[PDB]
RNA sequence: ACCGAUAGUGAACCAGUACCGUGAGGGAAAGGUGAAAAGCACCCCGGAAGGGGAGUGAAAUAGAACCUGAAACCGUGUGCUUACAAGUAGUCAGAGCCCGUUAAUGGGUGAUGGCGUGCCUUUUGUAGAAUGAACCGGCGAGUUACGAUUUGAUGCAAGGUU
RNA sequence: UAACUUGGGAGUCAGAACAUGGGUGAUAAGGUCCGUGUUCGAAAGGGAAACAGCCCAGACCACCAGCUAAGGUCCCAAAAU
RNA sequence: GACAAUGGUAGGAGAGCGUUCUAAGGGCGUUGAAGCAUGAUCGUAAGGACAUGUGGAGCGCUUAGAAGUGAGAAUGCCGGUG
């Protein structure tokens, strides 16, 4: 019914945010670490 | 939650007289601290006051060991530019015998403000006389 | 030479106890029957004793 | 007269008519309960000693059955990102002794 | 959608300025300074809860050794006496006991000396 | 029973105002016209015209005899203020305020 | 399954306007009484502004500076405490003095005793005399499109899919 | 009671003191450069007066319970004048 | 019921709170919604109720969906006030 409704199990994943309080484990840096080139806005080395 | 507490509504003080005649200076001064203080009772309360009165007499003929006679020396400032006075300890017995014995004992008090009152309860005069007869002061022997 | 804190309000009324002002001095005249400054001319009839 | 009991980890000094607080027990609200462990009797009375006292229980009813005033936990570590915070409520049980 | 503010910065910020109460000056005015002295307190009351049970067993066993030495005796050999006795009794009740019943302490300083 | 007057945006500094409010708190009615009227400061004849006009109230509004009065409440409250710039050197300039107040004085005559 | 007056066009309002520059050119702030103006006749203090009554209205602490009306900050009155004392201002213990709750081993204040050098960032290492914040409020930072790969779910299966 | 293999996601490439084996310096440096252990970093609690790196010892929470380590027991200050 | 584990920065993994809008179902409201203020209340945390004042017209609950979805700091921007 369309007030009871239900996806299959395990079929859903919530999507993970950064920069929201220390508390995540993803806030202050956002996982990117200290002071690099690739912690920079624009990223870093070409893939090769 | 079971242990007493002591407080003013409850408190008992009394009067002791305590001889200086022959004894070493820190020996007798370390006593008479733990008198002051009323470590000696069985309701001690750490935040109020509970030790007796005391009163020391024939504060001269203190006694010293090896030479403190005139090596032992006492220092002051008078927060001036350049002053330091001095005064040696066989010095201070024969013109001020009731400061000797004074400064010894409240050297070992808590320099809190508790302490400060518990230190005013120590009477020391240089002879064998005392003018604190409206109390009824007793005899008491050093362990 | 500046401020090197901010001043509390609690700072700042202490420094305050003595700033005030005084009562002005006056007498009753025996002939206005109104109030007066003592050793000045009545303002309501303009007379002055003594 | 006034005897020790020890009620698990700790001692307790106990009247005729007093009400106590312990640690929680398995019985429930309204029923008797026994302490079985007495170390000291006094008063006037003769004075019994130790380690145990030959019989001589102590009978009690129980009041209430409830939880302590919350306590709130909390720590945390200067200029390191780290912090916790918890809650308690202790459980206890309310006790009235009547006859030692 | 836009999402925008209103009525949850305000209320959490309430809740930390409330528990700051009887706090000097500006300590219970303004949420920045409150909310680090909040922080401070939780960190005291951690650590006294636990220097709370080492404060009063220091005064306990002063009160012992107060009594002890009026029947001639010290603390360090009344505990080994009454070890050696099997009494069991904690410092916490044997103070109890040397204030309120002054003739049932004499019974137990018997029983330390008996045995040495 | 209390009557009262409000004068409302006063262009005079609230804190100017309050020093001479200190003399007049507590004073009988005729005791306080007389203070007002021998104090020299700026403020002195604004509150005089608000303790008068509370006076009158209890007069005609009402029914009590200014001979038992007495100058239950006199306070100050602060009001809009007016900014204005001062041109300094070197091409700056600073504000000024130009503040504003209210003014309450209660009349009771006892109870 | 767009915004709701710091948003949405720079501009919901006499806005490319006030204003600024020789000129090209740059550029704001400002919405809300009430269902109905029924927008306070009349009396009192004053030169007037402002106010106290009396009336209108369901309501005037809805009186045009008008819906609701928070915080910083400024004042008036009161229960407990403070003029021999060395304070990151709290925490644990604790007399005395006042109150009475979402009724529970209750609330307010605090004579004294023990312990105790703010927060963030950056560092081998910061109470640091290394950086940043005068206070309060609003706003202010991993998103979407198209491809690749890997994991979970679902349908069919030597076939699957447009 | 771990180790090896295949896949998804990282951070790190400025280290410091103590003891010990050596070079360099002057058998100087809280100096500098290597080998070998510990602790800090990223670790609160007790001792060394105060004192990241020294000695003891690893905090899930509550209690006004007991035994110990380093270090201590005349007074400050708990326990042998 | 018996035993065992639970200090932690960079960083990896898991489970949740709250905010605005949509769908379906079921409700509250002038005999007084949201908002604001006070309180000695509840949960392990983010947080949720109730009572009383003010306020004068809208708003919750359950299961799903989608994001301009959470502020203490950038010599941050705008307004008010020391």
């Amino acid at each position: 019914k369309l007030h009871e409704l239900k996806p299959a199990e395990g079929s859903r994943k919530e999507r993970n945010r950064v920069g929201r309080g220390v508390a995540t484990g993803n806030g202050k840096t956002s996982g990117r670490g200290h002071k690099g080139q690739k912690a920079r806005s624009g990223g870093g080395v070409r893939p090769g | 939650r079971q242990t007493f507490m002591a407080n003013e509504s409850n408190i008992e003080r009394k009067w002791y007289v305590i001889d200086a005649e022959g004894q070493t200076l820190g020996r007798l001064s370390s006593e008479v601290a733990s008198i002051l203080r009323g470590k000696n009772k069985v309701t001690y309360t750490p935040h109020v006051d509970t030790g007796d009165y005391v009163i020391v007499i024939n504060a001269s003929k203190i006694e010293f060991t090896g030479n403190k006679e005139t090596d032992k020396v006492y220092y002051r400032h008078s927060n001036h530019p350049g002053g330091i006075k001095s005064i040696t300890a066989g010095e201070l017995r024969r013109t001020n015998p009731e400061r000797l014995i004074e400064n010894s004992i409240k050297g070992m008090l808590p320099s809190t403000r508790l302490g400060e009152k518990q230190g005013k309860k120590l009477f020391v005069y240089g002879g064998a006389e005392h003018p604190h007869a409206a109390q009824q002061p007793e005899n008491y022997e050093l362990r | 030479a500046v401020p090197k804190r901010r001043t509390s309000k609690t700072r700042k009324n202490k420094r305050r106890t003595h700033f005030k002002i005084s009562v002005p001095g006056m007498t009753e005249c025996p002939n206005c029957g109104e109030y007066k400054l003592s050793h000045r001319v009545c303002k309501n009839c303009g007379s002055y004793n003594g | 007269m006034f005897a020790i009991i020890e009620t698990g980890g700790k001692q307790i000094k106990v009247e005729e008519g007093q009400e106590i607080f312990v640690e929680k027990l398995d019985v429930n609200e309204g029923d008797t309960f026994t302490f079985d462990k007495v170390l000291f009797v006094g008063g006037d009375s003769v004075k019994v000693g130790a380690p145990t006292v030959e019989g001589a229980t102590v009978t009690a009813t129980v009041n209430k059955q409830g939880r302590g005033k919350k306590i709130t936990v909390f720590t945390y570590k200067r200029r390191k990102n780290s912090k916790r915070k918890k809650g308690h409520r202790q459980p206890y049980t309310k006790l009235t002794i009547d006859k030692i | 959608p836009r999402v925008k503010g209103g009525t949850v910065t305000r209320a959490r910020r309430k809740k930390t300025i409330k528990l700051a109460k009887g706090y000097f000056g500006s300590k219970h005015t303004l949420y920045k300074v409150a909310k680090q002295q909040v922080m401070k307190s939780g960190q005291y009351a951690f650590r006294d809860r636990r220097q709370r049970k080492r404060d009063f067993r220091k005064l306990w066993i002063t009160r012992i050794n107060a009594a002890a030495r009026q029947h001639e005796m010290s603390y360090s050999r009344l505990m080994n006496g009454l070890k050696k006795a099997g009494i069991d009794i904690n410092r916490k009740m044997l103070s109890e006991i040397a204030i309120s019943d002054e003739k049932a302490f004499a019974q137990l300083v018997t029983k330390a000396k008996d045995a040495l | 029973m209390e009557a009262k007057a409000v004068a409302r945006t006063i262009r005079i500094a609230p804190r100017k105002v309050r020093l001479v409010l200190d003399l007049i708190r507590g004073k009988n009615a005729a005791e306080a016209i007389a203070i007002l009227k021998l104090t020299n400061k700026a403020s002195s004849p604004v509150i005089e015209k608000v303790l008068m006009s509370a006076l009158a109230n209890a007069e005609h509004n009402y029914d009590m005899n200014t001979d038992e009065l007495v100058v239950k409440e006199a306070y100050a409250n602060e009001g809009p203020t007016l900014k204005r710039f001062r041109p300094r050197a070197q091409g700056r300039a600073s504000a000024i305020n130009k503040r504003t107040s209210h003014i309450t004085i209660v009349v009771s005559d006892g109870k």
